[PDB]
């Protein structure tokens, strides 16, 4: 409840309280090493890792930043701090120890997963890789991609794909279809697109602007395929493996 | 409308309460109390009478009235499944408490890096607004919500990965994260469901 | 498909009690009475100092309009086919017909479905 | 050479009316 | 006089259907609002064709008629007409005449239609302001602390911007800045004559500030009352006014206000700028402490009208100081909105006296229903000094008591320029007298004898330019 | 083209799956009931078939605007475009926006030569989604039940 | 003047 107050900020502004907040994980940071040195010089597993951890980290960032006044990553580990919620109340780790071994079965479906998201990604960067960057990107006087906004990738006047019209013209230039990040230019870019694409998130898009930079009569049987060997048919595995083990636990 | 709808209230809660009242006789106090239905409806019942006695803030008001949709379904139409489904419903989710325990200290704790790492990265200076951002953990929790959901997601991506830098290499190791999200966080929501399924509605049926 | 259906009708019939008349406003962020709102106003396409536009203001209710339990209803329906004014709330409110609904609408079917098993 | 009138500092003024002491 | 009576006797009335209001709108070609159709005869003096049998009303496009206050301020100001038209006969040589309502609309006679998009308001314009309030010392604090990057640093811009725009040569100005350490913005380090040259630079410098730091209104309140008590340069020794652009905050300062004014001899306006959840009672609490006003603006919409009603509240001592504050003040030469060349406008603020035989109303009367005007042609002016009988070589020409030219041979009818025009009647032409002709050293001596209002003959050799700016004679 | 007997070498990488007996038996297992399916995939395809030719007889003539969304990748004048705008609403992909642009008032394509776009629309698609999902669920569990032995073993 | 360039 203390890592949830913390306004983040824009540039360094603060207000009484933050500064307040770290004030006090100057105690959340002299408690949890008396503790971790304590319980050392009983012992000197694995959970309690999760703590020696969190401690290195922590103190040293600080003590690093001590005399330092760019944390963040280095200060976005204590959100592992509530790991610990799970460590010491035994509630809920059976919890996950059933959540842990549950999965343990559908290890061939996530060696599967990967092995189409791979098979698609480099078919795709072969097919498609470089030609999503054009865009009807004037209007016959001087300047940037006219299209309405949406820019989709256009294409000239030989190539099938989506023909400019009125006094607009194709050519070289827009960075990509998307701030560039929806194309198979480049490796992985590819398999990040053809992930999301798999999530059914958006599948459509990403095979109209294949359709309109290539024509259209080719790259749809790779997104049909996508999808149906994709999602449906690796859905049902999953659901598959998950409730045969259901039903020896019903059992 | 108005004039009738009081007019109903007032005699019609007169009503509920010398039924219940005489019910009470009959059978056993304790028995009585001991149906969770009767006991609800006790419970409503002085629902009305606090209302009354309030009335000797309109929110208040609305919201206990709300509370008076109980009788609503008394009558428990279709209990067939009504009574089972309710039943069902406390039953399942009775069971599934911890699991949610669980899906909620996931969620608090991904919203908290939310907002560590990409909170306060999201000013790309356009007065668009941005239903998703790591602003706050209110609206931290929001975005982890809608990217488990997928509502805009991959587009939540694009924030995260075109604000800590551009398209390009160290800045789209902000999108290890919000898969890391999408599967992670839909596998415990979807192993939570199942149980639901499989564990419950069986027990329940046969 | 008749349990959500009634479902869907008792929701909303709480909306109704809950959220009449809190989405009604005007163009001009500025009036606060409908009253108010009546005559032009100036907008500046994409905050272009530069660029007033004399709209016309008008006091109209939001989507969603809960003023009658059946825009509700079907709203309801919309959900499944401002922004913090009131509707953080309202956002709450349009995440729990789903669980409740699912809940369900999984539960009778599953459960339905096992005597195919049989 | 500024102007020789100068109108401020009255003691009768209202002081009474801001615009965040009625909201 | 003729506004004060009548607006005294009337009735305040919320009803307007049923006994509709009558008058001419400038910008035409409605229930509770009957409009007039003239005749609009052509006529000299006025480049334009004008009615005198009834005064036009120019309503902004924001403001609304039909509001009870426009309607109600429609009807008190009817009998304006009346005397409208009796200073015309008596006086047929009379310019436009205006009465610049607080409400926003302006009555002028005679009637003439308005002139793309109409942001006209005559609570904005140079000759409403000069008579709205008195000279002000206005010191703008600007926060560009962390919290306000994003879009309501874009609004601060703008209202800094927005709000230079409403001051004339007779205040000074200047502009600082916060982010846990409090410095100026520009190269001047101390309060300016705000003319059109130094506001040029205080908006360029401001557009060119980021966002980013520490807030600490403690320090930026020392900064800003110390440069308030200068007294080494040029000042106007009168309304010393402070306004802080700030967001939200948790911060009240009490300190800095009871070290620096104790006696509360500087009002603090507070400015609370754009959309966020930030606390705002603080900001609240200095502007209600200090003799000021708090505002809020949270977007381009509210700019324009919450940067010009800091002038009611420095108004306040001028309406209680009576018939002594009733002296008709002249500003600078200027384009009339409607064309007519450059004009100067005569300035009159008539106060609310409702209530005054009762002595004790005192609640609105403490502001004023608007300001009069009339306006006089430079021609008027040229034709009252006869150059023929003279040689070509020598003129008259007069300036005000700033060095500005009111008539001179070189000044033009033509906005004066203030740098280099760059693409990717809003401002008065002041141009000085050492400007206006070649600057020589016994030229200044007989410039600063003439601010002082002296009476003096000096006969001397001085280089003189041609017509054509070519040659140069002794 | 060249292209396709290039993406070859690419395959080559599955008999890598043709490995870890893990991994071989799950997807031999399900591939051998995906024939055991048949009542319920024939039922789909019919189902495809008929809302296509229907759908391409009644919204097929709307005039097609890619500012809209009859756009020319997502119309309904070829069986087998229509086919693809119908797998996109099965497969929940904004269905609903694709709805609206089949209601009347739609202006009719230029060689059809607003009277254009019947309402039916509604009742299409919603119908559509609702069966769809049905006969999905139908072989989802089909499969797995049919498969219910491997699913759980006490290895 | 003419005016310049940006
Ligand atoms: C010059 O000063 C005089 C007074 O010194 C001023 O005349 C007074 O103005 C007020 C309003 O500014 C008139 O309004 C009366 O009283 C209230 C206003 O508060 C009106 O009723 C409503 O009041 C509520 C809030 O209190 C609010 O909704 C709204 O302001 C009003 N309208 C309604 C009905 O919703 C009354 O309607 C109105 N009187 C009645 C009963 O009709 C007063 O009449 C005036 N007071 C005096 C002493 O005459 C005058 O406006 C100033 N000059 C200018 C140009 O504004
Ligand atoms: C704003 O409100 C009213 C709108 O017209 C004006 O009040 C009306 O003025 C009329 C013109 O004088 C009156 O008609 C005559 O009034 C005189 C003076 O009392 C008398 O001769 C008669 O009453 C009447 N003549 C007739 C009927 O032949 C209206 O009676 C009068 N109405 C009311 C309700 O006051 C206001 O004058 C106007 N404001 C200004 C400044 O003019
Ligand atoms: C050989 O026969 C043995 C048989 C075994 C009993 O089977 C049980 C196993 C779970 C199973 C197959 C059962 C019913 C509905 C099935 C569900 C339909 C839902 O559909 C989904 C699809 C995806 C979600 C979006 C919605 O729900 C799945 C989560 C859910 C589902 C596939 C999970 C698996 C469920 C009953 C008993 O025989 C008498
Ligand atoms: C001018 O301003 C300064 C400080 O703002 C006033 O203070 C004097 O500063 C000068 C230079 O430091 C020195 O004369 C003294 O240190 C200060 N006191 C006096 C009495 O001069 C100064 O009074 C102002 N006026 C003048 C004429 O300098
Ligand atoms: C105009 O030009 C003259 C001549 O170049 C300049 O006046 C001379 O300035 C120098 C330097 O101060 C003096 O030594 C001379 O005595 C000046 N000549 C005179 C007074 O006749 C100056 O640049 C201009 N003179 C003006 C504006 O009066
Ligand atoms: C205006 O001034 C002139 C100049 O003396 C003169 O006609 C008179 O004083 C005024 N005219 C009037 C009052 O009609
Ligand atoms: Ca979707
Ligand atoms: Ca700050």
């Amino acid at each position: 409840v203390a890592l949830a107050i913390y306004i983040p900020f824009p540039e360094d502004d603060s207000n009484a309280t933050n500064s307040n907040l770290e004030r006090v994980e100057y105690l959340f940071l002299i408690i949890f090493t008396v503790e971790a040195f304590l319980k050392v010089i009983a012992y000197g597993n694995g959970w309690n890792l999760l703590d020696f951890i969190i401690v290195v980290v922590g103190l040293f960032s600080a003590i690093l930043e001590q005399a330092t006044k760019d944390v963040k990553a280095l200060r976005a580990f204590r959100v592992l701090r509530p790991l610990r919620l799970v460590s010491g109340v035994p509630s809920l780790q059976v919890v996950l120890n059933s959540i842990i071994k549950a999965m343990v079965p559908l290890l061939h479906i996530a060696l599967l997963v990967l092995f189409v998201i791979i098979i698609y990604a480099i078919i795709g960067l072969e097919l498609f890789m470089g030609k999503m960057h054009k865009t009807c990107y004037n209007q016959e006087g001087i300047a940037d991609v006219p299209a309405e906004d949406d820019p989709s990738p256009c294409a000239l006047e030989t190539g099938h794909g989506r023909q400019c019209q009125n006094g607009t013209v194709c050519k070289p230039g827009w960075d990509g279809p998307k701030h560039g990040i929806t194309n198979f230019d480049n490796f992985a870019f590819a398999m990040l697109t053809v992930f999301q694409c798999i999530t059914m998130e958006g599948w459509t898009d990403v095979l109209y602007w294949v359709n309109d930079a290539v024509g259209r009569d080719w790259p749809w049987i790779y997104f049909v395929t996508l999808i149906i060997i994709g999602s449906f048919f690796v859905l049902n595995l999953v659901l598959g493996v998950l409730s045969g083990e259901f039903s020896k636990e019903r059992e | 409308l108005t004039e009738v709808q009081d007019t109903a209230n007032k005699a019609l809660l007169a009503l509920f309460t010398a039924e219940m009242l005489l019910k009470m006789y009959s059978l056993g106090l304790q028995a009585y109390f001991v149906s969770l239905f009767n006991r609800f409806d006790c419970f409503v019942v002085c629902g009305g009478i606090l209302e009354t006695i309030l009335v000797e803030s309109p929110l208040g008001i609305s919201v206990l009235r709300c509370v008076r949709l109980l009788r609503i379904f008394k009558i428990t139409r279709y209990w067939n499944s009504l009574s089972n489904l309710v039943a069902s419903l406390l039953n399942s989710v009775r069971s599934i408490a911890s699991l949610l325990l669980l899906l909620f200290l996931f969620i608090i704790i991904f919203s908290l890096l939310g907002m560590q790492l990409f909170g306060g990265k999201f000013n790309f200076d356009e007065m668009q607004t941005r239903r998703s951002t790591f602003d706050n953990f209110p609206q931290s929790l929001l975005t982890v919500f809608q990217i488990l959901t997928g509502e805009d997601w991959n587009s939540v991506m694009y924030d995260g990965i075109m604000a800590y830098g551009g398209p390009s290499f160290p800045g789209m190791l902000v999108c290890i994260y919000f898969i890391i999200l999408f599967i992670c966080g839909n596998y415990i929501l979807l192993n939570v469901f199942l149980a639901i399924a499989v564990d419950n509605l069986a027990d329940a049926e046969s | 498909v008749i349990v959500t259906t009634l479902l869907q009708f008792m929701f909303a019939c709480i909306g109704v009690q809950l959220f009449k008349g809190k989405l009604y406003t005007c163009s001009d962020s500025s009036k606060q009475t409908e009253a108010e709102c009546k005559g032009n106003y100036i907008t500046y396409k994409d905050g272009e100092v530069d660029h007033p536009i004399i709209q016309p203001r008008s006091w109209e209710n939001s989507k969603f309009d809960f003023d009658n339990v059946l825009a509700a209803m079907m709203a309801l329906f919309t959900v499944s086919t401002p922004i913090y004014n009131y509707r953080v709330e309202i956002s709450i409110f349009f995440i729990i017909y789903i669980i409740i609904i699912a809940f369900f609408m999984m539960n009778i079917f599953v459960g339905f479905v096992i005597v195919t098993f049989q | 050479k500024g102007p020789d009138v100068c109108f401020d500092n009255n003691v009768l003024e209202d002081y009474t009316d801001c615009g965040g002491v009625s909201g | 006089l003729e506004a004060e009576k009548v607006q005294a006797a009337h009735q305040w009335r919320e009803d307007f259907a049923s006994n509709e209001v009558v008058y001419y709108n400038a910008k035409d070609d409605e229930p509770g609002s009957q409009r007039i159709k003239p005749v609009f005869i052509e006529d000299a003096n006025f480049g334009r064709q004008i009615s005198y049998q009834h005064a036009a009303v120019h309503i902004p496009t924001d403001i609304y008629e039909g509001s009870t206050i426009v309607l109600n301020e429609l009807n008190w100001t009817s009998a304006l007409d009346e005397v409208f038209k009796k200073n015309r006969e008596e006086d047929p040589s009379l310019l436009w005449q205006v009465f610049g309502s607080a409400t926003g609309l302006a009555r002028y006679y005679p009637a003439s239609p308005w002139v793309k998009i109409d942001l006209y308001d005559v609570r904005r314009r140079p000759w409403y302001i000069q008579g709205a309030a008195s000279p002000k010392d206005m010191l703008i604090l600007v926060d560009v602390s962390g919290s306000v990057s994003g879009l309501t640093l874009k609004l601060i811009r703008t209202s800094v911007s927005e709000m230079l725009e409403t001051l004339s040569d007779d205040d000074f100005v200047n502009v600082a800045s916060f982010n846990s350490n409090a410095q100026d913005v520009s190269c001047f380090q101390h309060l300016v004559q705000a003319n059109v040259r130094n506001k040029k630079v205080l908006k360029d410098a401001v557009n060119n500030i980021t966002a980013k730091g520490i807030t600490d209104y403690k320090k930026g309140f020392s900064f800003a009352f110390e440069q308030l008590l200068n007294y080494n340069v040029s000042r106007a020794n009168c309304n010393k006014i402070i306004m802080l652009f700030t967001d939200g905050g948790e911060e009240r300062a009490q300190e800095i206000f009871n070290k620096y004014n104790k006696d509360k001899k500087v009002r603090v306006f507070t400015f609370s700028v754009g959309q966020h959840n930030y606390d705002r009672g603080p900001i609240q609490w200095m502007a209600c402490e200090n003799k000021g006003y708090y505002y809020e603006i949270p977007s381009i919409g509210a700019i324009r009208i919450n940067t010009q009603e800091y002038l009611d509240v420095l108004g306040r001592p001028m309406v209680l100081a009576g018939d002594k504050a009733k002296q008709v003040q002249w500003t600078n030469v200027y384009l009339d909105a409607l064309e007519l060349g450059l004009v100067i406008t005569g300035t009159l603020p008539v106060f609310n006296i409702t209530g005054q035989f009762e002595n004790k109303t005192n609640l609105k009367n403490q502001l004023i229903l608007g300001v009069m005007g009339v306006d006089v042609s430079l021609e008027d002016i040229k034709r009252l000094t006869p150059r023929f009988t003279l040689c070509p070589n020598g003129y008259y020409f007069a300036i005000d008591p700033n060095g500005y030219v009111l008539l001179h041979p070189n000044l033009q009818p033509k906005p004066i320029g203030v740098g280099i025009p760059t693409i990717n009647s809003q401002e008065p032409v002041t141009l000085d007298f050492l400007d206006a002709e070649l600057e020589n050293d016994i030229k200044v001596e007989i410039r600063n004898k003439m601010i002082d209002g002296e009476s003096g003959e000096k006969t001397f050799r001085t280089l003189v330019k041609s017509q054509d700016e070519r040659y140069i004679d002794k | 083209s060249i292209t396709f007997f290039r993406l070859f070498r690419v395959m080559r990488l599955v008999k890598l799956l043709s490995r870890g007996e893990g991994i071989r038996t799950l997807l031999w297992t399900f591939i051998k009931s995906f024939q055991a399916l048949p009542y319920v995939a024939l039922l789909i395809v019919m189902l495809f078939f008929i809302y296509a030719v229907i759908g391409m007889q009644v919204f097929g003539k709307i005039a097609l605007n890619d500012t809209t969304e009859i756009n020319r990748n997502n119309n309904f004048q070829t069986f087998p475009q229509a086919v693809l705008l119908l797998f996109r609403c099965a497969t929940g992909e904004a269905w609903q926006d694709i709805m609206l642009a089949c209601m009347p008032g739609k202006k009719c394509a230029p060689e059809s030569e607003t009277p254009c776009g019947s309402s039916f629309a509604v009742f299409y698609f919603i119908s559509f989604y609702m069966l769809c999902a049905f006969l999905i669920i139908n072989l989802f569990v089909a499969v797995i039940m049919d498969n219910f032995d491997y699913l759980t073993r006490d290895w | 003047c003419e005016p310049g360039a940006a």
